[PDB]
């Protein structure tokens, strides 16, 4: 039997499986560690490895893209978990390698590829303190393009009054995303800030793990697929939405929950973003 | 719990080690070049000490 994971429900993504939209169709590159495509609950349609000598991105040799794609895709049938949206066409863009480090020109040739190869969506969960000039310039022409651009915010927590939200998630022009629990408290490690756009679940999480394992993790890695999985979700419905209406949808029908410094705009749901006429729960 | 040493920004990343062990014995501790993007995953046992191009600490170590 399949489990759908709370994360899942919590984002109220089983409201827009109902309805019968689950990503179809919907190009989502997944730019991190690989994807494990052996796995039976993915479905890999895809990829490309920017890592110099690891040049194979459909073997992730550190599990964590292999766990993010399950939050986005993992296979509606009667095995492990749910996906987000799990009829969506994933795929692996390998930019880190094993030892969970990549370069940003690995990072910045992942999205290039994503914008050549006309992918809708770009799930980044990874960051970094500093930003550089070449990497805004990637994110802003993939947003350009038409792609809806979604990362992590950092797990930096709090630092008094200054914001801790990392890159890429940091730039206006992509959405960074904040994890809460179950509860929709703000899990201690979340980043803070201005930049912090929306909430996703992002603490004991289970999805896919390399090697057909399944395992919770948290982090705001976590949270970033869910809100991705949603961008999906609401093109599904959708198809011609552009990235400016899929990212207002999100942002203007979250729950809101506290102080947007420490919440950003709440927590996403995807059934009132697939409505037409938005507002807040 | 201490979870953060930002007296270690400066020191040796062998210096680093030897402190982050004696507080936290069991972490798993990992070194990256600083200036490097890493994944968002938030693991309790990980600290991550990022080096500059000398191997001295470059980023406040914190579990993560
Ligand atoms: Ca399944
Ligand atoms: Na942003």
């Amino acid at each position: 039997a399949q489990s759908v994971p709370y994360g899942v429900s919590q984002i109220k993504a089983p409201a827009l499986h109902s309805q019968g939209y689950t990503g179809s169709n919907v190009k989502v590159a997944v730019i991190d560690s690989g994807i494990d495509s052996s796995h039976p609950d993915l479905k890999v349609a895809g990829g490309a490895s920017m890592v110099p000598s690891e040049t194979n991105p459909f073997q992730d040799n550190n599990s964590h893209g292999t766990h993010v794609a399950g939050t986005v895709a993992a296979l509606n049938n009667s095995i492990g978990v749910l996906g987000v949206a799990p009829s969506a066409s994933l795929y692996a863009v390998k930019v880190l390698g094993a030892d969970g480090s990549g370069q940003y020109s690995w990072i910045i040739n992942g999205i290039e590829w994503a914008i050549a190869n006309n992918m809708d969506v770009i799930n980044m969960s990874l960051g970094g303190p500093s930003g550089s000039a070449a990497l805004k310039a990637a994110v802003d022409k993939a947003v350009a393009s038409g792609v809806v651009v979604v990362a992590a915010a950092g797990n930096e927590g709090t630092s008094g009054s200054s914001s801790t939200v990392g890159y890429p998630g940091k730039y206006p022009s992509v959405i960074a995303v904040g994890a809460v629990d179950s509860s929709n408290q703000r899990a201690s490690f979340s980043s803070v800030g201005p930049e912090l756009d929306v909430m996703a679940p992002g603490v004991s999480i289970q999805s896919t793990l390399p090697g057909n394992k399944y395992g919770a993790y948290n982090g705001t890695s976590m949270a970033s697929p869910h809100v991705a999985g949603a961008a999906a979700l609401i093109l599904s419905k959708h198809p011609n939405w552009t990235n400016t209406q899929v990212r207002s949808s999100l942002e203007n029908t979250t729950t809101k929950l506290g102080d947007s410094f420490y919440y950003g705009k709440g927590l996403i749901n995807v059934q009132a973003a697939a409505q037409h006429h938005h507002h807040h729960h | 719990m201490k979870t953060e040493w930002p007296e270690l920004v400066g020191k040796s990343v062998e210096e680093a080690k030897k402190v982050i062990l004696q507080d936290k014995p069991a972490a798993q501790i990992i070194v990256l070049p600083v200036g490097t993007i890493v994944p968002m995953e938030y693991r309790i046992d990980r600290v991550r000490l990022f080096v500059d191009r000398l191997d001295n600490i470059a980023q406040v170590p914190r579990v993560g």
